[PDB]
Order: C-alpha cells, then structure tokens, then sequence
C-alpha cells in the first residue's frame, strides 16, 4: 500500500509562529520537565500536570488513573512523550472524549491538548480526520507525537502546555483550551436527551 | 509580570491546590517589603527630574562622541536629546514601577523583553544605558534597605542590558 | 493576571506619568489592610471542603431534579464533576481575594465557562444559585471571630461578596 | 415572488406597475444574492435547527410526549421530524421569493382542518415555531435577524 | 515537598532566570514564620504524648462501636490500639514536621498522597482521623499566630481527609 | 504555494489538455526574464534591514501616537514585535517575487493577519501605510543602477508594486 | 508539487530566514533547464497523438491477452480502448507537465500518489504502463540533454510504477 | 531538591522519631544566620555577569588554545555556548547557597554534565579551572563589604567555597 | 551548513524520496557558480592582508574614540589592535569560506549564530564590523558577477549584524 500523505492545508497567523521577545513573568506556563531528575514529589506534580493537560481537571478521577503507566514513567522505562501517548490512547480517554465526538472535533481537541495550539483552519481538521479513519485514534495520536512541531517544542521529557496564550502587554489572553473545547459539543448534547428543559413552571 | 503575589497564585494554580501557609509567608514578607518600598518610590518620584538630567549629562560626559558625530541614532541634534532624555525617564519610571510592584515584572515586560533587538536595529549601544543606570544608582540618595533593593533593581536592569 | 499593585502600575503607565500621591496613600492603606484581607482568606481557605459539601448539600436539597434520573448532576461521574466545578470556582475566588483583584477570577473562569455550560447542557441557574449559597456561607464562615483579635472586616466582606457575585453573574 | 402579488394588487385596480412599486421590484433583484446565502445556511444547517428546537418544544410543552397523546413514542415524534421539516423548508422558500406566497400556497389555510383531523392543538405546534424563531436567529447575523425573521412572524400569526 | 524556598528555586529554575527580589521577599517572610514556628514545634514536641492519648480517647468516645465490634480494622483488641495510637502519633509527627519545614510538603508527601486508597482498602473511616485532628487542634494549647498556623496545618489535613 | 510554472500546469490540468503553444512562448519569455526578475530581488534582499528600519523610521516620525504612551507600538516589547511584523511582511514579499506568484504571499500572511490585527487592537491603517512606504522605498532601492548592466525593468517594477499593494490592501 | 523554486521557498521558510545565494544558484540552474525544456515540451506536444497510438499498439503487441479475454479491465471491447488510450494520453500529458514545471511534482501529485491502490482495486497490471512508457521513451525522438531529462522523467514514472 | 529544613525532616523521618533538641538549636542558629547567608548571596547575585565575563576573560588569557582555531571554544557559536555553560553553573551555585543545600546543585548539574563534556569533546580541565577561578572571584567579591552593616560572612565563605569545589570536582 | 548540495540532500531525505531532476538543476547551477567563485576566492586570498589593514584603518578613522579611551573592549592598547585585526581577518576568512562553499553556511555557523550575545557581553558595537565589511566590499576590487555575489555575502553579514 502506498502511504497516503496528509492532505495539504493553509497556515493561519498565530502567536506561536512568530519569535517572542519576552521576559519571563507570571503568565508564562510552568514547564514540567523530566530532564532535571525530579524528586518523588516532583514526579507526582508532573504526572498531575500531564493528566490535567490530556483529560481536563474534571476527568482526574481515581478510576481513570493509569497506575501502570505512572510506575513505568517513575522508573524511567518510558519518556514523558510516551506517557502522554499512553494517556491519549487510554480506555477512559477514548470512552469519554473519542466516543462522544466526531473525528473532526476529536482532531481539534487532540491538536489543542497535545500540540498546545489551535487548529489553523477547518481544512486541518478534515486532514487529521482521515488519519483517524484509516489508522484509528491510536495511529493518529502517534502521528501527532511524531510531528516535528511536537519534537521542536516539547521534545521527549516536557509535558505539553498551551503555547503563548497571553501576550506580555495584555491582562487577558486567549481562552484556555479546556473551556474552549469541552468534552462534547451541542450535537452530542442533543443525542443524550439531556438538560436544556426539565421543569413545567407552575399550576395556577 | 513577575510579582510575588501573582507568582504565588500561579504556583497554587499550577499545582491545582488551595493556598497554604507558604503563600502567607510570601505575603507577610511582601508587606514587609512594601512598607518601606512605597515611601522610597515616592522619594524617587520627588528626585526624578534632576536624576534624569544628571544621568543624561553623565552619559554625554563619558561618551562625548555621541554629541559630536552627525547621525540620527546619536544625540547630536536637539531631537536626539529630547528622545534620549525621554528614554532616560522611561528607565527611571520603570525602576519606580518595579519598586511599587515589588518585583522585576514591570521592567521585564516594558523594557527588557525586546531591548536587545531594538538596540540591534537602531544602532544604540546599551553601554549608554548602563552608564546612565550607574549614575542613577550612585546618585539616587536613598539609605538603608530601600537603597539596597533599589540598587538591586538597577543592577538587574544592568545585567539584562549587558 | 494582575495584582492591586500591578493594576496601579498599568494604569500609571497608560497615563504615562509617575504614580500620584493619593494612589500611594491608597496603596499604603492597602498594604496595612492586606494582611487584614488575608485573615479572612486563610479562614476562608481552611474550611473549603466543608463549604463545597454544604453548598451542594443545600443545593441538591433545594433542586432535587438534578439528583433525579435524567438530571444533569444525576450520574455519579457527573456528580463528581459537579463538585469539582464548584471547588474550582471556590479556589479561584480565594485566588482573586488573595491577589486583591478580580482579573484572575475573570482570566481563569469567567469568559469560557458560560459557553461551556451552554454547550454541555448544564443549567446555569443551579450553579449560579450554588455559587451564591457558597458565597453566603463563605462570608458567614469568615465573619465570625472565634479565637481572633478584634478588628474590622467591613470592606473585605464587600470585596468577597463582590467576587462571588461576579462569579455568579458570569456563570448565569 | 414579490413580482406575482404586486401583479395581483395591480391587476384588481386594472393598472400598470407604478414606479413607486417598480423600485421595490428593482431592489429585490440587486439584493437577491443577499437572501440566497442566508437561505443556504438554513439549507445547510437544517438538521441542527430542528433537533434541539424539538426539545425546546417538549421542554416548554411536555404534554405532547405524554402517553395517550397525539405524538407519543419514538415513531410519532419521528413524525414531528417528518412534519416540522416542511416548515423549516418553506421559510427558505419564503426568503428566496421575497414574500409569503410559498407559505400561503402550501401550509396556511387548511391547517385548522388538518390538525383537527390529526387531533393536535395548533398552538402546541406554534410554540415550537416561536421557539424555533429564537434559535434560528442564533445562527443569523444582527442585520439578517430581522428580515429572515420577518417571514417567521407571518407563520406564527398564521397558526394563531 | 512544597516548602517556600524549594518552590522559589523551582520557579526561578523553570523560568530559567536568576533569583530576584521576589525570592528574597519570600525569604524574609519565611524567616519571620520560622522565628515563632520552631519554638511552637518544640512545644508540640513537649505535649505530644498526652495529646496522642487524649485524641485516641476522644476518638473512642465519639465512635464507641470501634471498641466493641470484632474486626481487625477496629481497635477492639489491643493490637488495634497499638497500631491506632501509632497512626495518631504519625499524624502529630507530620504536623510538627510541617511546622518545622514551613509548608504542607511533609504531610503531603508522607500522609496525603495515598491516604484515600489506603482508607478504601483497609475499611478505615477518615472521620476517625478528622475527630482526632479536631481534638488535637482544640487541645494543643498554643497561643497567637503560631496557634493560628498550627490550626491551619491541621485544618489542611482535615480538608485533605474529607 | 504555487510557482509560475505550477500555475500554468494547474490551469492546463483544469483545462484537461496539454499546454498550448502561446503559454509556452510566454513561459519561455518568463525563463528569459526570470533571472531579470531576481537579480533585482537580490538587490532588494541585500538591503532589507535598512528598508525596515527606514520604513519604521519614517512611520514613527509620521504617526507619533504609536510611540506615545498608550500607543499600540509604545512598549519596547511591542515595538520589537512591530519591527518583526514588518520584517516578516518584507520577507514574504521577497519570496513571492522569487517564485513569481502572489499565492505564497497570500498563503503565508494575508488571510489571517487582517483578523489578527483586528483581534490584537493593532491599527491596520498604520501598518498599511508602513508597507506602502516600505514598498516605495524597495522599488526606489531596486530601480537605481550602480554598476549593473542596464535593462528594462518595467514589468518587474509593475510586479513588485503589485505584490506590495496586495499586501497593503490585505492588511487594511 | 516538488518544483525547484517552490522547494527553495519551502527551505527558506522552514529555516525562517531570507533568501540566500543558494536559491539564486537554484534559479540560474532552473532557467538553464527551462531554456531547452520548454521547447522540448512543445516538440512532445507536436508528436503526442502518434506517440499515444504507437504506445497503445505496442502494449497490445506485448500483451496480446488483453485484447482477447472478456473483462472490463481488459481492452477487449471498444470502451476499454477509449479509456485505455485516454490514460496513455494522461501519462504523456503528465510527462509534458513535468517537463514544463521542471520537477517531478505534477506526476507525483496527479499520477503517482494513488496509482498503486488504483491498480490494486481495478486489476490493472502496472507492467502495461511500464511497456507504454518504455515505448514512449524509445520513440519520442528528441536529442541531447532534453532527451536525457525526458528519459529521466519517464524512468522516474517507471520506478514509481514498479 | 532539598532545603536545610527538609534535610533535617527527611533525616528525622528516616530515624522515625521526632526531631531532637540539638538539631532544633542548630536550625535556630541557621534561622539566625540564614539572612546572613541571604545577604552574602545577594551581593554574589548582583555581580554575576561581571563574574562570568572576568572568569572567561582570565581563562582565555590563560589557555589561548581554546580561542585558537580548532579549539573547543573557538567558534563564535561555541564560545557563546561556553559562556552560557559558565553562567548556568554560577546560577545553580547561587541556588544551592540560597536553599543552603548542595542537593540542588547535584540534581541540576553534576551527574550528567561530566558525561556531557566527555561526549562533546569538551575539556573538563579548562571548565574546572574556570569554575575554580569564578568561585575565587565570587568569594573575593562577597567578602568585601561596601555600605553594609558588619557581619560575619566567614561561615558562608566555608559553605560557598564548598559548593564551588563540589562543582569543580564534579565537572573534572 | 546551508550549502546547496547539502540542502538538496536534506530536501530529498526529508521527503523520503530519491533524487530528481530538481537536484540536478541545483547541481548544474552550483557548478556554474563555483566556476567563477573559486577563482574569486583565490583573488581574495591574494589581496587579504592589505584588505584587513585597510579595514582596520577605516574603522579607526570612522570611530576615533576607540583608539583614545582606556578600555579593554576598545583598541587603545596594542593587544586590542592584535585581537581587533584578528577578528577582521576572521570576517574576511569567513567571506572566502562562503565563497568556496557556495552558500552562507560557513558564516552562519562560525560567525552569525552567537555574534549578538557576544557583542552584548563584551561591549562591542556591531557598527564597527559593519564599517569594516563596508570597506571590504568597497575595496575588494573584483569585477562582474563574482563581485556581485561577493557583495551579496558581505551584505548578508551586514544584515545579520544589524
Ligand atoms: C539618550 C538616553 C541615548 C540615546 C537614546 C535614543 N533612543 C532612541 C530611540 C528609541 N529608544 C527606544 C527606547 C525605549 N522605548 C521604550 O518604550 C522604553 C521603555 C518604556 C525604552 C527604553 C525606542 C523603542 C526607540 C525607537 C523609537 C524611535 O525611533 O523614536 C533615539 C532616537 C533615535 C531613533 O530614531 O531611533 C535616541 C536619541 N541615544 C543617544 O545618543 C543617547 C546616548
Ligand atoms: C454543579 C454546580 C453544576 C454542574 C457542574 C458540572 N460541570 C460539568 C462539566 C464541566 N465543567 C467544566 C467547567 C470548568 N472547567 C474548567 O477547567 C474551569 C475553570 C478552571 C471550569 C469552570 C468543563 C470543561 C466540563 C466538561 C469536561 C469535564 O470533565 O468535566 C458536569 C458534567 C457534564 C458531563 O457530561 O460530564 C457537571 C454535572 N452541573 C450541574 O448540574 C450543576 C448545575
Ligand atoms: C476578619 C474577618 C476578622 C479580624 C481579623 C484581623 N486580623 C488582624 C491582624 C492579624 N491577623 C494575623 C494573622 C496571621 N498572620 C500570619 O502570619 C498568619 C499565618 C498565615 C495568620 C493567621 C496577624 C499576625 C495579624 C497582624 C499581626 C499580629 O497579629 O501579630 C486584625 C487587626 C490587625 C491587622 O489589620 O492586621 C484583624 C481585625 N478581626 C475581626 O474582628 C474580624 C471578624
Ligand atoms: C507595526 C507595523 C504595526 C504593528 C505591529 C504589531 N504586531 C504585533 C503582534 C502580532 N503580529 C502578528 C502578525 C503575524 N504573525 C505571523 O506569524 C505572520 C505571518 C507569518 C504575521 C503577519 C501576531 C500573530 C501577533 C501577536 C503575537 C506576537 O508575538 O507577536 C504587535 C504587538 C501586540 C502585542 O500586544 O504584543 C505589534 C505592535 N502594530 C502597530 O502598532 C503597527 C501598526
Ligand atoms: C470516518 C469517516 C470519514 C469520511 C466520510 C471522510 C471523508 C473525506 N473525504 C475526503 C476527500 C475526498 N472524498 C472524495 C469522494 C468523492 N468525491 C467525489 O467526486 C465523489 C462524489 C465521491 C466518491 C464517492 C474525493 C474525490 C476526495 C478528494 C478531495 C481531494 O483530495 O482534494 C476528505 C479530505 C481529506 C482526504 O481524503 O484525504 C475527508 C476528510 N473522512 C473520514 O474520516
Ligand atoms: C506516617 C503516616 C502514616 C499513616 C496515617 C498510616 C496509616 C496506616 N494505618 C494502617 C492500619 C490501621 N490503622 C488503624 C487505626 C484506627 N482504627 C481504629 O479503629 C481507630 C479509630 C484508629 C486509631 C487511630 C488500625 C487499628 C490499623 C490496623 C488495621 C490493619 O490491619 O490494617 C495501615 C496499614 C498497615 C497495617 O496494616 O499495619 C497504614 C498504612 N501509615 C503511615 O505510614
Ligand atoms: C545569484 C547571483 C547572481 C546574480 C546577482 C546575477 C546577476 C546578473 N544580472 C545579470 C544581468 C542583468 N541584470 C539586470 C537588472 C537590472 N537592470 C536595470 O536597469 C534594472 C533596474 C534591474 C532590474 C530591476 C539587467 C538589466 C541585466 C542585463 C543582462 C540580462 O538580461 O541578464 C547577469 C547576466 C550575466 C552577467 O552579468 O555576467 C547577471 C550575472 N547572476 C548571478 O549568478
Ligand atoms: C491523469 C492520471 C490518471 C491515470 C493514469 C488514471 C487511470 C485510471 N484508469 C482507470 C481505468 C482503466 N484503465 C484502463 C487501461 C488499460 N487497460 C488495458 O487493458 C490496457 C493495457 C490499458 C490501456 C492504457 C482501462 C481499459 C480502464 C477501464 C477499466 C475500468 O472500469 O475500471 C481508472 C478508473 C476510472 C474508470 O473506471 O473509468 C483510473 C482512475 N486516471 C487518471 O486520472
Ligand atoms: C542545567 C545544566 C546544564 C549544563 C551544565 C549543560 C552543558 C552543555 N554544554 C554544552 C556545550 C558546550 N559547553 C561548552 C563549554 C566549555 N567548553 C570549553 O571549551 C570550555 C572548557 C567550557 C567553557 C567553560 C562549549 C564550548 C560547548 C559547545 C559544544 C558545541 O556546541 O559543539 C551542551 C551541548 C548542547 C548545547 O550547548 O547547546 C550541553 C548540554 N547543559 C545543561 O543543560
Ligand atoms: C531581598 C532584599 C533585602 C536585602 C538585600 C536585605 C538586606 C539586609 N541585610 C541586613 C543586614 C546585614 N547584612 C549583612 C551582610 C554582610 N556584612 C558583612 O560585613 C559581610 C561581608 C556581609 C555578608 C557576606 C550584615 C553583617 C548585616 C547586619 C544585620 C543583620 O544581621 O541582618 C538587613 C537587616 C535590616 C536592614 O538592614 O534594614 C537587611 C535589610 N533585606 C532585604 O529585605
Ligand atoms: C571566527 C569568527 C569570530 C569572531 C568575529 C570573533 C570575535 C570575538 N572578538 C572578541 C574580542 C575582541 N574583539 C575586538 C575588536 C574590536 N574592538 C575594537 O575596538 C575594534 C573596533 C574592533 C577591531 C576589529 C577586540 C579589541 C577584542 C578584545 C576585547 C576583549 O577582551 O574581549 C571575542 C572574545 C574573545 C576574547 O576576549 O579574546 C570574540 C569571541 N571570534 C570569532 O571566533
């Protein structure tokens, strides 16, 4: 089989594409790296940051915790990159985030959480959606973690973060990705026959 | 904006936890700092105009070529002197802003983050600003711990320059 | 992401001049009462789990439709996510009253979470009432001087109730 | 069409087209590209604009989804998808014509005897239309919320 | 190990910069804290054994069923009481360790990080430990700001429990 | 992302036939003048830092509100970002006149940067005037002869001014 | 679309730098190529129809079974011959497009990228197209360096086929 | 990653008992002299760029083979990386004397950088001599008091020279 | 090391494909460049010492303060002049290396990549090197296309400086 190349898409103007001539301040994302030989407590903070990035805060349940992946990471058997791949390919992630979304929206969510940037255009979502259809969600995550964009920004040992959310002269940056892209959209909300209206006012 | 309370909130937020006694230790320390630092910032506000003119004259004294050669980067003409002393007052105002804020955040966001490429593009030597900051840190006339941390901020600007 | 001091610094830089004297006297009084701000903040922080459990306790006594099957907070996973959302809101309230500015509370929650609760199908009314009840219980827990020297928390009840009402209105 | 009843209103007086009316038939053609793109959005997003809006009907009137009802079950609220789609269809035909005669030819005057034979209260259906008006304008722009909703207010008044 | 100096070094290292005046503000604040906190930790060290026995007796008083029913999780037999009062002394020792360290780090690394799954596996109610910590924070007998931050650490343990 | 040759190839493929003869004579004349296109491109490229510094030099002499405190390019960081934005625009102009097609300039800047400057609060008028002045200075630097064999560069001044006006209009 | 100027711009863009003398070397080389390649493409445009018919007849000659057996993949009927010679003309047109473009980009985007799965799904042997391209590269009748690079493009298509 | 206090806490936990009294008197004296350490550290920190430039200034006067072509620090990029390596070592020395423990200096540099300099072909001897000269200049800059209340920096001189010798020996 | 053949191999390797006619176009262009560039590099090698002394004298002429003021960054003493003219010869040698290599790679790897931080740390104005490179590009005495691309490399060094 000839490998079908990724469909070409146009790039958009984003803060992450320009050089930032910035002095470190309180709005800079805290970098969690394994390179500094982390203490036993620093490993727990790095693991916590990786779960927050990939699952969101509301999905940090005791039942979603990948204890075997955490022990492999703490023993140095796997890299932080491989841990992120293991989280994004985990059963609780696929059940909660893959099965409740279309391939297009799942691609957008993975780009935001793993590459730490927004999608350039709707054509990038279409280009990644065919990778998900052909290789499954696992092969899509592996292709995203093997991108030069991932390696150049995070390497093997850094937990992904939202790149350049705030400009140094602004008290208000871009919306956090966890608020911008919640677990599911309006389309899956209508299927669940959920919230919206569930009360009959009063009798009179 | 690296100020102590902001970075304490950033630590507690990135950890995902509530505030602990660590941030309250940071706070009683920050209030201890501000209790002299605000009055020292007011004193620098009082002496600001004479300090700016003295720094500009010391810079013209140590580098006399800038007053002589024709060039729009040099302060040979009058508009060079207006813009020049304007950025002297800029440096002094950022020093007072960091004295009020309690951290190097305001100078790091308003001065430092692009100063290298600006001096590269505009043919401005940073040693001029180093001489001016040295004259300011010599002639500010404060005393005690306020004077030491004022010199700390000015030395931080010097190390960020060169 | 702003302090009180960085707020005065940004305003004075947008003015382009030095800081005026009356702002410095205001900041001196702020530095005198910033610990005062803090005492409420620490006694607010220590009882946070009791605050969120009592808030959900009164809310789900008040609106039993959420606990009812088909309700938005009915499922065990969703109910845990509900308590997580409430605890997050309380934590960012404590951060904003730590730094003395509402810009951290705005930055971290407000602009996105209204659209999030619309898209999720979450009723904004119940969580608004829950944040209001949590704020009422928080000021009620803060204002009682048990083993604390006699002082004045007036303006800080003002500020804390301001932060809680800003959160409840941005939720809607 | 805005032509064909300006024809009818000029036919009964036995007169030609007035030049005051002739600007109205002139400005419709030059703004005809502005209404076909807002009718493309209702053509494209026709599935989303009925599916959540049907739950706005049952939230505000849950009498229909009750047993012993007119439209009860997975197959009879299916028929509400097989009925309200025509009203979402015909509003697009009201937009591209410029007025309400595709509404008036298909779904107005017989509905008092249609829904009586069906046994459905019309104002139960009509509050689904008025809730659909509130969610159609969520898609429209601030300019086009009036004029595309101007053909909605004829349909709400026709049911009531 | 969330202690103020450690987390200040972590901030300065993750930012990639030198130490600034912010960390020195953190430091004069931390020394202000420790200047009473060390003596308060010594006073808790003095009163520790009677506090442990009083907490165990208050826990047996509020929950009398644990003394009665047969079960290896309950302290009906004597080995339950030995192990039980051992973990009372564990909680008190972690409180003193956080009083010395100046942050919630030692209890967070020695107690909190696995306590939920341990109480899940062993059928231990955390409310027992909440009652014991409440008795300790009532009966420690300190005064002033040392007493308030001691109560802060104990309340932090309570909120981490339930 | 298109050349001149790939543009003719895509048009001939959309036609579905082979390339007609007159297009091949046009491409032969393009291959004869493509070096002519680009020696100038080289004299445009060598003076790029002088071009952007003189452009910002005239622009901030012209609009002193940007340098004024509260102005959009007032802050040192923002002013460095301003010069970076201008240098990026000049670089993509040089790329488009290298490949002989405006599609690279469109692809890399135009569709997003108008919305970026709206969202940032950047005044599009000043950067439009700056790109216009930079383009005027660029053609003025390219057109002069200082040791180069004389040639008619009339259609390449045409093309370069086209690219600069496309950039200035897409900025707005 | 791997054409030399496009890939030079891609190199300079991915490096984040301006154009250097390397791209100008690429350019004087590309103009040297096109200065004969455009006329060679015109000559292939002239001889195209007879080359297509000769390639189809050589393909029917070497593989005589395709004219005989009933099958919609084989060119036994007339519609097979129309579609068949249509894709012969497709291959020749892509050769001329790569001759104009100066790189293997047009054939790589219009032919090569899916040809393997298409021949897999449609029961088309690629050896038929290899025989046709061999007949074309034997019978195109060019001379010199244009002939060598034309044979280069056709051999590239052959290697991409099998 | 350890403090002085966390070091005593970890040792007391490995013992399994409470902290003994003599360790608490030692920590009380540490809390009395910790500012003493802080004051020394701040005058070390303020002159850091002068320290690394004078250290490289004496080192490249001393070993001109590194500046010579083919030398390890000959290339401009490599020379900038050389000054970066030295500044990093000085920064982690200042961190270790801030926290009062060598475990941060060990954690952040020592275990890897010896193998890094072996694999790079970097001569460990020159950077060892440079760290030694930088440490000598650092204590020489710290020990002189200008406009500072008299204090004993001598206890610290022992500790700072210990940290610098640990760095120079772990480099080798 | 941005040289044309190296970057052609990098393009073909990152694409994962064999070499095409594009790289051969790059190659006949590169040989066309080198066919004059090697002799021009030899001519610069011949005139190198007088060009270095003339550039140093022009730099002392335009900036006379550097000969006068005491300072180890300035060339007032003799060791400043030895080191100074040494880095003049460094710049000229990198120009000849890029003339041989056919791209800006050698100057980009040996000069440009750290020159900004070095001039920042050492208080060296880059305008001195800009004046020296301007004197070299005025006085190198070549002619024709070799002279134009030599001026291209020197102008590239100037734009990389400021
Ligand atoms: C006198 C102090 C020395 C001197 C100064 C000089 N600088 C410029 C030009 C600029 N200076 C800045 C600097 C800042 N802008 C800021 O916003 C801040 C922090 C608040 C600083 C430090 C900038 C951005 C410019 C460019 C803007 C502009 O061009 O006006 C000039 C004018 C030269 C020029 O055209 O670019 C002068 C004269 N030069 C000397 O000779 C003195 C030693
Ligand atoms: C209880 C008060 C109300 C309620 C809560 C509720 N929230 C969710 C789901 C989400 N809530 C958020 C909110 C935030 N995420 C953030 O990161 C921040 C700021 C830092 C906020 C405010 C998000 C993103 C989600 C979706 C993803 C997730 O795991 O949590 C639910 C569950 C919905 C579901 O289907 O899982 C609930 C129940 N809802 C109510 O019923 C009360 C009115
Ligand atoms: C507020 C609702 C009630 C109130 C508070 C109050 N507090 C003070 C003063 C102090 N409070 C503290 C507390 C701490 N300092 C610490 O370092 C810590 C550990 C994190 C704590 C808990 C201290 C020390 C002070 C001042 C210094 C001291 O007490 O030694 C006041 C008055 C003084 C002031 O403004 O700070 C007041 C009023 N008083 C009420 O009546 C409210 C109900
Ligand atoms: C000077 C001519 C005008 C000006 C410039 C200006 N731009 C910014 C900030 C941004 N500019 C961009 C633009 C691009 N990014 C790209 O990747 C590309 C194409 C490859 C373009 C055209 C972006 C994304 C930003 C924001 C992120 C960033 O670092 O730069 C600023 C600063 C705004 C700020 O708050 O930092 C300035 C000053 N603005 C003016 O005032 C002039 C009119
Ligand atoms: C898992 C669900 C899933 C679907 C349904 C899907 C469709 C899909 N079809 C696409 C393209 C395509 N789809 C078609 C199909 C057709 N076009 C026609 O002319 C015919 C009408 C029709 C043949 C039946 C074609 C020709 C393209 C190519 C468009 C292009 O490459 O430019 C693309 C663009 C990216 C790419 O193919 O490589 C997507 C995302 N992707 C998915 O992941
Ligand atoms: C240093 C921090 C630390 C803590 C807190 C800790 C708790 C702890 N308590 C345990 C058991 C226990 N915990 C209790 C405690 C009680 N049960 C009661 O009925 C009383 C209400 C309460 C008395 C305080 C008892 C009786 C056991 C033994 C039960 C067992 O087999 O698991 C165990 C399992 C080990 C064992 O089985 O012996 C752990 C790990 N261990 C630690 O290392
Ligand atoms: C990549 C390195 C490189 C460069 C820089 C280069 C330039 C270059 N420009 C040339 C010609 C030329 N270049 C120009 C350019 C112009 N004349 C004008 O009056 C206009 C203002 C301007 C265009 C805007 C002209 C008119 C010629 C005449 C010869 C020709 O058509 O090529 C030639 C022909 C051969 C020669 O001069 O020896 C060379 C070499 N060749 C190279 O290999
Ligand atoms: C522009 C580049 C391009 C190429 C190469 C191309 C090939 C191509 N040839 C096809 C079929 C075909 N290809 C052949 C060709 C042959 N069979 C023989 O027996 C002969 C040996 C040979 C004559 C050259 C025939 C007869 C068909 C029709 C068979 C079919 O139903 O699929 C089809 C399926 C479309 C269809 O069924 O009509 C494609 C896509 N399409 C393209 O767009
Ligand atoms: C946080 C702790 C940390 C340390 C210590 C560290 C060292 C370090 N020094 C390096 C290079 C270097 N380090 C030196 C330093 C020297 N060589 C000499 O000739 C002198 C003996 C000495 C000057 C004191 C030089 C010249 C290089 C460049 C090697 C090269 O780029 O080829 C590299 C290779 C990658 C690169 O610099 O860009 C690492 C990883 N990195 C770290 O992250
Ligand atoms: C973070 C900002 C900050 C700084 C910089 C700071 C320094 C500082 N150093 C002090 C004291 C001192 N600092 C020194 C330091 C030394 N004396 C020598 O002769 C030695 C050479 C040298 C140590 C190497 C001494 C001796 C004292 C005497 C008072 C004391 O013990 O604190 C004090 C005591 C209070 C005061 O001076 O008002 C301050 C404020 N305080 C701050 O808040
Ligand atoms: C191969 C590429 C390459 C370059 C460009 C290079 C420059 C270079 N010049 C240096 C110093 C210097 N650079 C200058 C140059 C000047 N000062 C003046 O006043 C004159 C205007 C100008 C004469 C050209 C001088 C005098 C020094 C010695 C000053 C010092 O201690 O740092 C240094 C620091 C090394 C040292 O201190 O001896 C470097 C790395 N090194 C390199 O390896």
């Amino acid at each position: 089989m000839v490998p079908l190349p990724l469909l070409s898409y146009t790039t958009t103007s984003f803060n992450t594409r320009v050089a930032g001539y910035e002095v470190p301040g309180d709005e800079q994302p805290q970098i969690y790296t394994a390179e500094n030989m982390p203490s036993g407590s620093e490993w727990d903070t790095l693991i916590w940051a990786a779960y927050r990035q990939i699952f969101s805060e509301h999905q940090m349940l005791k039942s979603n915790r990948q204890t075997f992946l955490e022990s492999q990471l703490k023993f140095g058997q796997i890299t932080v990159r491989d841990f992120i791949g293991g989280l994004a390919t985990s059963a609780p992630f696929l059940e909660r985030n893959y099965q409740t979304n279309s391939n297009y929206r799942f691609a957008e969510m993975c780009v935001q959480r793993i590459l730490g940037r927004d999608v350039y255009n709707e054509r990038e979502k279409i280009a990644w959606s065919i990778v998900i259809a052909n290789k499954g969600p696992k092969g899509f995550i592996e292709e995203l973690l093997n991108s030069d964009e991932y390696l150049d920004n995070f390497g093997y040992d850094t937990v992904p973060y939202q790149r350049r959310r705030v400009l140094p002269q602004r008290n208000v940056g871009e919306t956090p990705f966890n608020l911008k892209t919640p677990r599911y959209n309006e389309y899956h909300r209508t299927q669940l026959g959920f919230p919206q209206v569930i009360w009959q006012t009063s009798v009179r | 904006m690296k100020t102590p309370l902001t970075e304490a909130v950033s630590i507690a937020d990135s950890q995902g936890r509530f505030l602990s006694s660590t941030e309250i230790q940071v706070a009683f320390g920050r209030f201890r700092q501000a209790k002299a630092g605000l009055e020292a910032a007011k004193a620098l506000t009082s002496k600001a105009d004479s300090l700016i003119s003295g720094a500009a004259q010391a810079v013209y004294n140590k580098f006399p070529y800038t007053t002589q050669m024709q060039g729009p980067n040099y302060a040979a003409d009058q508009r060079g002197k207006d813009k020049c002393a304007r950025d002297i007052g800029y440096y002094l105002r950022m020093v007072t802003y960091c004295l009020i804020a309690g951290g190097t955040g305001p100078m790091d966001e308003y001065l430092i983050a692009g100063i290298d490429e600006i001096n590269r593009t505009f043919e401005l030597s940073p040693s001029w600003y180093i001489e001016a900051l040295k004259y300011i840190k010599a002639n500010h006339g404060l005393s005690g711990d306020a004077a030491v941390e004022a010199n700390s901020y000015l030395d931080y600007a010097i190390n960020a320059l060169s | 992401m702003f302090d009180a001091f960085t707020k005065v610094v940004s305003q004075a830089d947008t003015r382009g001049e030095m800081l005026s004297t009356a702002q410095i006297d205001a900041l001196s009084q702020m530095v005198a009462e910033s610990n005062k701000r803090l005492d409420s903040v620490n006694r607010i922080t220590s009882n946070a789990s009791t605050i969120v459990s009592n808030a959900a306790r009164s809310l789900f006594a008040e609106q039993p439709q959420l606990i009812a099957p088909g309700g938005n907070a009915y499922t065990s996973r969703r109910m845990a996510a509900c308590l997580r959302d409430m605890e997050i809101i309380l934590r960012y309230v404590t951060y904003a009253v730590f730094a003395g500015d509402a810009s951290v509370l705005e930055d971290r929650c407000l602009n996105g979470l209204r659209e999030t609760y619309l898209a999720l199908g979450t009723p904004g009314s119940s969580v608004a009432v829950g944040v209001g009840k949590m704020k009422e219980a928080a000021l009620a827990i803060v204002n009682d001087p048990a083993g604390i020297t006699p002082g004045d928390c007036s303006a800080l009840a003002s500020e804390i109730a301001g932060y809680f009402d800003r959160a409840a209105a941005a939720v809607s | 069409s805005i032509v064909t009843k300006s024809i009818v209103n000029a036919d009964a007086e036995a007169r030609y087209l007035s030049p005051g009316e002739l600007d109205r038939i002139k400005s419709f053609v030059t703004s005809g590209e502005r209404r076909v793109r807002i009718a493309e959005t209702m053509t494209g997003a026709r599935e989303r604009i009925i599916k959540e809006a049907g739950n706005q009907l049952f939230q505000k009137r849950p009498d229909v989804v009750s047993p012993g009802g007119n439209a009860y079950g997975e197959e009879m609220t299916a028929t509400c998808l097989r009925d309200l789609d025509y009203y979402l269809r015909l509003i697009t035909y009201g937009i591209v014509a410029g007025d309400v005669t595709p509404i008036e030819e298909i779904g107005v005057v017989g509905v008092r005897e249609m829904y009586k034979s069906l046994g459905t209260p019309i104002e139960a259906v009509a509050e689904g239309v008025r809730a659909m008006k509130s969610v159609a304008t969520s898609l429209l722009s601030g300019e086009d919320a009036a004029e595309a909703g101007a053909y909605f207010d004829y349909l709400i008044g026709a049911m009531s």
